[PDB]
RNA sequence: UAUUAAUCUAGAGUGUGGUAGGGAGUUUUGGAAUUUCAUGUGGAGCGGUGAAAUGCGUAGAUAUAUGAAGGAACACCAGUGGCGAAGGCGAAAACUUAGGCCAUUACUGACGCUUAGGCUUGAAAGUGUGGGGAGCAAAUAGGAUUAGAUACCCUAGUAGUCCACACCGUAAACGAUAGAUACUAGCUGUCGGGGCGAUCCCCUCGGUAGUGAAGUUAACACAUUAAGUAUCUCGCCUGG
């Protein structure tokens, strides 16, 4: 869905402080943009670890800042598969005054959601049915095909 | 009360005589009737009570008064017939009326299944089926009926939301 | 075991006998209070708990 | 799985169940304990009751196995 | 036994009546003196003592009770000497 | 209409429907229902026509044998109840009887007091205006 | 609300049937083990400690085989067990008795809570009267230990530990939580009652535990058995 859809995405989890300020997301940004612009014209010059360490930073980069280079403002919407096993971001978005749309079955508390979404994620199929339905919500805004919304055919995939 | 009075004899000795002994002893009893002779033939005692390992063993069944049995205590205990004198009354933990004991189809059940005659059959002991079709011990209902309305009001819908259109 | 037809192995198991024995002993081979014996046979049975799950 | 459970008869007598109580002794003639016999509460006591009744009777002898 | 049954033939005031004023005072009666019997006979049963207290404590406050709400009430204490 | 698992009267109207609007507010529970007397009938009539509370019922299965009330509470979308305080004056121990200008008002009149001088129970602003003083029961607010 | 007059029964017990326990006391019975003794063999050690010693031994001990006397505790079952108001309650049985739980389709008519004063019960140690007194053992003696040890270690030995009668009324007599009254999200075990039924699981009322949201307390923590919610009564609290 990322790499279908020009928006920002997650990769792991996150530990807290990369959504509460700025600064931090803006210094990651810049460590970024010169990890990735001096490393441009660094890959075998000096020895094997200074050029494994920018690998190992950029794929760091990938594992939590990954997403987050799109965006010169806070978050202004951000979907969520459950409250548990991801409740910082959403107490930070509790505090924060942002809105929040999640996944939710019913090990949630209903308070820290303003849209909720009861559909059961235990089941693959479910979830990747109302995934790319989601996708093609936000397709339609960037003026960019739409793939399943009122297609007659359910998303029908052996669990891998 | 019941009275399952066992009764021992003065360890192995003939049947005729302690039939006898029995029949002696039997005439202490002050008043109650009902009982029924009975004998549990040779048996083999697990330790020696004092000096014997084999005996009569005797089982008697009667009900009546709750005095009629002290004589017999104190006769049992100092003669050297008669050695043990244990007595069963219905203070054993016991209880049936007309229908808590015809649940032996249970046991035959038990047995019947439970053993496998088919090299293609197991059913374990211990299997659950959910069984429960009817019967269920019904709420106790008590109806009911307004006669005094007022405000009549229907909410459906209560949980955290807000607009829409973020801008 | 109390008969013996194996090689070693009655020993093996009179071993976990006489251990029974001992364990059974140590509470005959020193008094304490019964209310502290009951506690210490509550606590036994909470590490055989631990023991068996 | 417990003799006395599957029947649920809720009463013993001393005779003709002894066979069963001796099933449920250990080769030390001691009570068994509640790991194997299935007995939950009822069963058990008066299970015990009844072995102790026969020891007293000279049907299982006490510690002389 | 206590025989409750003869106790609630002695006083009967309804066609079937066991939960009557006048059945409850003479069963306590009967069991009064059956533990008053059994106390006499053993003299450190203290539980069988509170259990006394209590029967005569019912048997005081409902005969209060009685005298209090109604003036015939106690019309069974001369067919039945009271304490 | 039926109600199993019987209810029981607490000790009193006042200290019984106040405790349970206390505990229905504390859980957002919507239907909470008492015993039927003539006090607390008057009581839910006071504070459904005052605008604190929703539907209120009275009911009976064949005679006075059983006779209960129930009521139901005003809330909102947002899951808030209309009501946010309450505090028992007069106690089974203790009734004050208060002349008219020592009549209380709470929060400063946005709360309603319940006075019962005469005619059943009452809101301040009506008591004030028969200039009839009496016996508070209750804060609500 | 206070009085009286009546009514009805959601309280209360009563009864009916089912019902569970180490509940309590009185009276009989058993075995296991210890000690001593008598008899059978026995010949230099025994016993005890971290090390040793005190102590015991040729009058032949420990080791054992059989038996007797005798009184103290009633392993195994025995456990997130049960019972009672609490202290407390566990060999077997006989007698009496206590209260509890469930359906009430039964009864009477609110007879209910708490309780100043009083009354009853109330571990263990001790006091008085008298027995019995196997072991266990404060004080007491000895030997080791320590600079010293009036202690921990060991061997000795009464009070006492047992019981019958009349006393003491102390405590960490603790859930350090007075009782009662209703009401307030859930989840997981155990047991008791009812129904269904091979067990098992199911539902309903309960005892009993653990986990855990609102809420509360300063915090710890508590959590339908509250330290929540409010009420009634009694007692208690005013720096050290």
């Amino acid at each position: 869905i990322a790499k279908r859809v020009d928006v920002a995405f997650i990769t792991q989890r996150w530990l807290g402080g990369t959504l509460t300020n700025f600064k931090t997301l803006s210094i990651s940004i810049n460590k970024l943009n010169k990890l990735v612009e001096k490393q441009a014209e660094n890959a075998a010059d000096l020895t094997k670890k200074e050029n494994l360490m920018l690998s190992r930073e950029i794929e760091r980069l990938e594992k939590f800042f990954g997403g987050v280079k799109s965006l010169k403002r806070l978050p202004n919407l951000l979907i969520v598969d459950d409250p548990v096993y991801e409740k910082n971001a959403v107490a930070e978005a509790n505090i924060l005054r942002i809105p929040v749309v999640a996944l939710c079955n019913t090990n949630t508390n209903p308070e820290l959601v303003d849209f909720i979404i009861p559909a059961n994620n235990h089941q693959p199929q479910s979830t990747c049915l109302l995934m790319n339905l989601l996708a093609d919500a936000v397709a339609e805004a960037k003026a960019m095909p739409t793939m399943f919304a009122y297609k007659p055919d359910e998303e029908i995939q052996i669990e891998i | 009360m019941q009275y399952n009075i066992i009764l021992l004899v003065d360890g192995s000795l003939s049947l005729e005589q302690a039939n006898q002994v029995n029949e002696k002893q039997q005439q202490t009893l002050t008043n109650v009737e009902g009982l029924q002779t009975e004998y549990l033939g040779l048996k083999e005692l697990a330790y020696p009570i004092k000096k014997q390992l084999s005996a009569h063993y005797y089982r008697w069944k009667f009900s009546g008064d709750n005095q009629s049995t002290k004589d017999f205590k104190r006769t049992a205990n100092i003669n050297k017939q008669v050695l043990r004198e244990l007595i069963i009354n219905l203070e054993r933990e016991y209880g049936y009326l007309a229908s808590i004991n015809p649940k032996k189809q249970q046991l035959a059940l038990q047995k019947r299944a439970k053993y496998d005659e088919i090299i293609a059959r197991e059913n374990n002991p211990e299997n659950p089926d959910v069984p429960v079709t009817s019967g269920l011990a019904s709420t106790q209902p008590r109806l009911s009926r307004t006669e005094k309305a007022q405000k009549p009001k229907e909410e459906l819908w209560d949980v955290v939301q807000k607009m829409g259109n973020f801008d | 075991e109390v008969k013996n037809d194996d090689l070693e192995l009655a020993l093996k198991k009179f071993k976990r006998v006489s251990l029974e024995i001992r364990r059974l002993a140590q509470r005959h081979e020193y008094h304490l209070r019964k209310g502290m014996r009951l506690r210490e046979k509550r606590k036994i049975a909470q590490k055989k708990r631990r023991k068996f799950r | 799985y417990c003799r006395f459970c599957a029947i649920g008869q809720l009463r013993i007598d001393l005779i003709d169940d002894l066979e069963a109580l001796k099933r449920f002794l250990s080769p030390y003639a001691k009570i068994n304990p509640r790991r194997i016999t299935g007995n939950c509460q009822m069963h058990q006591r008066h299970v015990a009751k009844a072995l102790k009744r026969a020891r007293y009777l000279a049907l299982v002898p006490f510690v002389k196995d | 036994q206590i025989d409750k049954n003869g106790i609630i033939k002695s006083a009967q005031l309804h066609d079937k009546d066991v939960g009557s004023i006048q059945v409850q005072v003479s069963l306590l009666t009967s069991q009064i003196k059956q533990l008053t019997d059994h106390l006499l006979a053993n003299k450190k049963d203290f539980i069988s003592k509170r259990g006394l207290y209590a029967k005569v404590s019912k048997r005081k406050r409902l005969l209060k009770y009685l005298k209090h709400n109604d003036l015939e009430a106690y019309r069974n204490l001369v067919k039945t000497l009271n304490l | 209409i039926t109600t199993t698992k019987p209810i029981k009267a607490h000790f009193d109207p006042v200290a019984d429907l106040l405790t349970k609007i206390n505990n229905a507010r504390k859980a957002k529970l919507m239907t909470v229902t008492t015993i039927a007397s003539k006090l607390k009938i008057a009581i839910l009539e006071i504070l459904v026509k005052e605008g604190y509370l929703a539907n209120f019922q009275v009911l009976e299965n064949k005679s006075k044998t059983k006779r209960i009330v129930t009521f139901n509470l005003k809330y909102t979308q947002r899951r808030i109840p209309s009501i946010n305080g309450v505090k028992q004056i007069s106690k089974p121990g203790l009734r004050i009887y208060r002349p008219f200008e020592k009549l209380p008002l709470v929060l400063n009149g946005l709360g309603i007091a319940i006075i019962s001088t005469s005619d059943g129970v009452m809101t301040d602003k009506v008591a004030r205006l028969k200039k009839i003083g009496g016996e508070i029961l209750a804060y609500v607010w």
